[PDB]
RNA sequence: AAGUCUGGGCUAAGUGGUAAAGGAUGUGGCGCCGCGAAGACAGCCAGCUGGUCGAGUGGCGCCGCGCCGAAAAUGAUCGGGGCUUAAGCCCAGCGCCGAAGCUGCGGGUCUGGG
RNA sequence: CGAUGUCGGCUCGUCGCAUCCUGGGGCUGAAGAAGGUCCCAAGGGUUGGGCUGUUCGCCCAUUAAAGCGGCACGCGAGCUG
RNA sequence: CGCUGAAAGCAUCUAAGCGGGAAGCCCGCCCCAAGAUGAGGCCUCCCACGGCAGCCGGUAAGGACCCGGGAAGACCA
């Protein structure tokens, strides 16, 4: 397993073999390791990565201690990669070569209080023929006296998005190490400026 | 009308050691342990092994015959050794050896390669006879069946992988 | 399946 | 004369090797120990029973075909949320749960009964972490 | 395989065996193979 | 709350802890014939007989307990845990527990007799 | 009966399995291919139209298939009417 | 569907034991999750205050309030 932190920067298409290929561009490097989780000390294996330099004027003392024991400049984001342990003190985009397949994790766009149609793709109600103030309503939510209740997990309106999403097996179209840039084919969760994680794919 | 009480000839010079719930049989072709009911008693006589039971109730009778044959099979294994022979019938159908490995060319789009497990040896005389040989009788029996499964005898044609001495009973085509 | 109703379908007071 | 009621005493810690013991038959005794019904000054409305440490819970033994046939069950609240787990698998994955469930089912229901179950300390393997309280070995 | 509540011998070569709590009838003739159920 | 009580037996299905015709080398106990140290059933070598094997074998019926037959709709369960020479079932015992029944003690009221 | 709103549709499911399809089998009067028949299996799937208020049913064009039932003949303080 | 194999000299997938075998079952994938009161773990920071497991009082590391906002959002967060 191998991974990196990054920010989603935006989308384009490039040309490759007379084909237009949609890409999301990701700024991944550089991520210094700030702690290593060990089976003797932590009970599992991981690497804590830091990402994006931070004004020390904004970093409190308990945080300052953590960084210093690693001898690492103050960083804005800390995040772990599981079962990944790089030889170096620093992880960069170069761990990925074009052609590799990756898993990208981000925070989906937030739709706030979402209707039952937007959220769960319900059909809603009819728009004419007598429909009475139920054009976007969900219909029945149950049976009658048996069971006399509503199931746990009943799809209902409520918040939607702004939640952890991972899309898997994305082609790495190119990587531009001199700009800490990764070019991933297709769509990646979340807004531009969003923090994302790039891991080596789990598919075969 | 009995098997367990029938004594077991032991060739020179294979040794039969006895332990609680197991007997170890060594011989000129290897060793083999035989798990045995602690209810049964194995007996080391001269040039002979006997198994004795402790009652004439049903479960004990059943174990008795089994225990004697189990040890008898072990004795023969380390001395004479065991084998089973497979005939290959069918026009395109042949087998060959690739190292220790057995390669069946038996009608699929591909060939099938069988790996011999521990204690089992493969042989290819003609391209149409295969000898599975080992000191463990249930193991030789198994692997043999395994090989045969790859392409069981057809029901309509004298074609496929056959046991030596298994009859070719077929059904007619329309 | 087409059984007869048992309630008259409500009139206003 | 009114019936003697005990002031709080130091509860006894106790150790039991479960190796080769019959799940339900050991459970019965563990429960009794927990309730303190072996103590002549037993009182039904307080915790005055013993603390019971058990080792070798993975080596609990059971009769019949229960390894394959005994089924532990969990409902989650969701549709189709009944999970079934056989004895065999429970031992392979959470062996202490086997004894724990058995003893738990034999304690009273309610606030005291739940407190009593908390005084059960079950472990797979021969060792336990409670040398500090120096539990007394019990032959049951 | 035939599956019935009445498993019987069909020919002199049929054989009522019982394996794994189930009465089967096996035989040289494949048609005669039966499981009780 | 009171027996992990005592003695003999059956059951291996968790039967016990949901059902029928009917089906079965399940298991235990009775009984009945048939064949057989003049060599029987099985195995193997010939043509229902023959040869070496050296013991038993093969069918019928009754009894106990189990097996299948046995599919239905929210989450399962013998009340639960859990129980297998029993914590199941049959027979025979000894002891205990157990109600506002019975006893002991105290009291009330009515009725009857002093 | 000092009220348990009643068919069909729509919406939203969920469960059963006597399984329509897909998966695994045995028998076949199974040559192959394709079927028949029984067994295991409820994970998923199970189309769009014409007619009728219809459920149902016939019909058109497809499909791997166009399954049958329970949930107050599921669901009117959700809609229709 | 077999291997080995008695009871039952044969036979038998089974009574001891061992293989193969489903879109189904358990794990694996994605998400939630220590109120998991059985409240887990690791890194780092503060520290031994003044007055008669309690109390009042000022503090430490830190937090909140307020404010500019926000592909976060009904308010809250
Ligand atoms: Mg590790
Ligand atoms: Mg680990
Ligand atoms: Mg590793
Ligand atoms: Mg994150
Ligand atoms: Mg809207
Ligand atoms: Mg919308
Ligand atoms: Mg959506
Ligand atoms: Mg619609
Ligand atoms: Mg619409
Ligand atoms: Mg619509
Ligand atoms: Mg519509
Ligand atoms: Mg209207
Ligand atoms: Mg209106
Ligand atoms: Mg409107
Ligand atoms: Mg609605
Ligand atoms: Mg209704
Ligand atoms: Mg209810
Ligand atoms: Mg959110
Ligand atoms: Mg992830
Ligand atoms: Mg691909
Ligand atoms: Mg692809
Ligand atoms: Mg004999
Ligand atoms: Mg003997
Ligand atoms: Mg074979
Ligand atoms: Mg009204
Ligand atoms: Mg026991
Ligand atoms: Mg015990
Ligand atoms: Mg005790
Ligand atoms: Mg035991
Ligand atoms: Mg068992
Ligand atoms: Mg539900
Ligand atoms: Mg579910
Ligand atoms: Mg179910
Ligand atoms: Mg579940
Ligand atoms: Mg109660
Ligand atoms: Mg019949
Ligand atoms: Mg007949
Ligand atoms: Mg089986
Ligand atoms: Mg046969
Ligand atoms: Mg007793
Ligand atoms: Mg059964
Ligand atoms: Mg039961
Ligand atoms: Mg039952
Ligand atoms: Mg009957
Ligand atoms: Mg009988
Ligand atoms: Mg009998
Ligand atoms: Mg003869
Ligand atoms: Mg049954
Ligand atoms: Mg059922
Ligand atoms: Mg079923
Ligand atoms: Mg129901
Ligand atoms: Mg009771
Ligand atoms: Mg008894
Ligand atoms: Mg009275
Ligand atoms: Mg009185
Ligand atoms: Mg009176
Ligand atoms: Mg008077
Ligand atoms: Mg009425
Ligand atoms: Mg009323
Ligand atoms: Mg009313
Ligand atoms: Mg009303
Ligand atoms: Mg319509
Ligand atoms: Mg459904
Ligand atoms: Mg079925
Ligand atoms: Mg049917
Ligand atoms: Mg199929
Ligand atoms: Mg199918
Ligand atoms: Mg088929
Ligand atoms: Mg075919
Ligand atoms: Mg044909
Ligand atoms: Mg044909
Ligand atoms: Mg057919
Ligand atoms: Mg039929
Ligand atoms: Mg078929
Ligand atoms: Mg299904
Ligand atoms: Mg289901
Ligand atoms: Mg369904
Ligand atoms: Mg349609
Ligand atoms: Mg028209
Ligand atoms: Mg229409
Ligand atoms: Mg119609
Ligand atoms: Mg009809
Ligand atoms: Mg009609
Ligand atoms: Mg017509
Ligand atoms: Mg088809
Ligand atoms: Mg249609
Ligand atoms: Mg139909
Ligand atoms: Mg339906
Ligand atoms: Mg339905
Ligand atoms: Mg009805
Ligand atoms: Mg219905
Ligand atoms: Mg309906
Ligand atoms: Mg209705
Ligand atoms: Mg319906
Ligand atoms: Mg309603
Ligand atoms: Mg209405
Ligand atoms: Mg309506
Ligand atoms: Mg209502
Ligand atoms: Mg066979
Ligand atoms: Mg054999
Ligand atoms: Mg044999
Ligand atoms: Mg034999
Ligand atoms: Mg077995
Ligand atoms: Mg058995
Ligand atoms: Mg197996
Ligand atoms: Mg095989
Ligand atoms: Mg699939
Ligand atoms: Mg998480
Ligand atoms: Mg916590
Ligand atoms: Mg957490
Ligand atoms: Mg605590
Ligand atoms: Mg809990
Ligand atoms: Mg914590
Ligand atoms: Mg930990
Ligand atoms: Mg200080
Ligand atoms: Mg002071
Ligand atoms: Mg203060
Ligand atoms: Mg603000
Ligand atoms: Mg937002
Ligand atoms: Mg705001
Ligand atoms: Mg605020
Ligand atoms: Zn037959």
């Amino acid at each position: 397993m191998k991974g990196i932190l990054g920010v989603k920067v935006g989308m384009t298409r490039i040309f490759r073999d007379d084909r237009a290929v949609p890409v999301t561009v990701i700024l991944a490097g550089p991520c210094p390791v700030v702690q290593r989780r060990t089976p003797e000390k932590d009970g599992y294996t991981a690497v804590q990565l830091g990402f994006l330099p931070q004004n020390p004027k904004r970093v409190n003392r308990p945080l300052k201690g953590h960084f210093a024991k690693a001898g690492v400049e103050p960083v804005r984001i800390l995040r772990e990669i599981r079962d990944f342990n790089p030889e170096g003190d620093t992880v960069t985009v170069e761990i990925f070569k074009p052609g590799e397949r990756v898993d990208v994790t981000g925070t989906s766009k937030g739709r706030g209080f979402a209707g039952v149609m937007k959220r769960w793709n319900f059909a809603g109600g009819p728009d004419s023929h007598g429909a009475h103030k139920i054009h976007r309503h969900p219909g029945s939510i149950g049976n009658r006296k048996t069971p006399g209740r509503v199931y746990k997990g009943k799809k209902m309106a409520g918040h939607y998005g702004a939640e952890r999403v991972t899309v898997m097996n994305l082609e790495v179209v190119d990587v531009i190490p001199e700009e800490n840039l990764l070019l991933v084919k297709g769509a990646v969760p979340g807004p531009n400026g969003g923090l994302v994680i790039v891991r080596e794919t789990k598919k075969a | 009308s009995r098997i367990g009480r029938l004594p077991i000839p032991v060739p020179k010079g294979v040794s039969v050691e006895v332990a609680p719930g197991r007997v170890k049989v060594k011989g000129p072709k290897g060793e083999l342990e035989v798990p045995v009911s602690p209810e049964m008693r194995v007996v080391v006589e001269e040039g002979v092994v006997r198994v004795e039971r402790p009652s004439d109730e049903r479960r004990h009778k059943s174990l008795h015959g089994l225990t004697r044959t189990l040890i008898a099979n072990a004795v023969k294994g380390v001395s004479e050794g065991y084998s089973k022979e497979l005939l290959i019938k069918g026009i395109g159908y042949r087998a060959r050896l690739v190292g220790r490995a057995l390669e069946l060319t038996v009608g699929f789009s591909h060939p099938v390669v069988v790996e011999p497990p521990e204690g089992i040896t493969f042989e290819v005389p003609e391209p149409t006879r295969v000898r599975v040989s080992g000191i463990d009788k249930q193991k030789v029996g198994q692997v043999a069946a395994n090989i045969r499964a790859i392409r069981k005898p057809s029901a309509y044609h004298e074609k496929g992988i056959y046991y030596a001495g298994e009859p070719v009973r077929l059904k007619p085509g329309k | 399946v087409d059984k007869p109703p048992y309630l008259p379908r409500p009139r206003p007071p | 004369m009114k019936t003697y009621v005990p002031k709080q005493v130091e509860p006894r810690w106790v150790l039991i090797d479960a190796e080769g013991k019959t799940l339900g038959r050991l459970a019965t005794k563990i429960a009794t120990l927990l309730r303190g019904k072996h103590r002549p000054d037993w009182t039904p409305n307080v915790a005055m029973g013993d603390f019971v440490v058990v080792v070798n819970a993975d080596k609990i033994r059971v009769t019949g075909k229960k390894l394959e046939q005994k089924i532990y069950t969990r409902y989650s609240g969701y549709p189709g949320g009944l999970k079934k787990i056989p004895l065999e698998k429970m031992l392979a994955t959470h062996p202490e749960r086997v004894l724990e469930h058995a003893v738990k089912g034999m304690l009273p229901k309610g606030p005291l009964g739940r407190r009593l179950f908390k005084r059960l300390k079950v472990y797979a393997g021969p060792d336990h972490p409670h040398q500090a309280q120096r539990p007394e070995k019990l032959e049951v | 395989m035939k599956v019935r509540a009445s498993v019987k011998r069909i020919c002199d070569k049929c054989k009522v065996i019982r394996r794994h709590g189930r009465v089967y009838v096996i035989c040289e003739n494949p048609k005669h193979k039966q499981r009780q159920g």
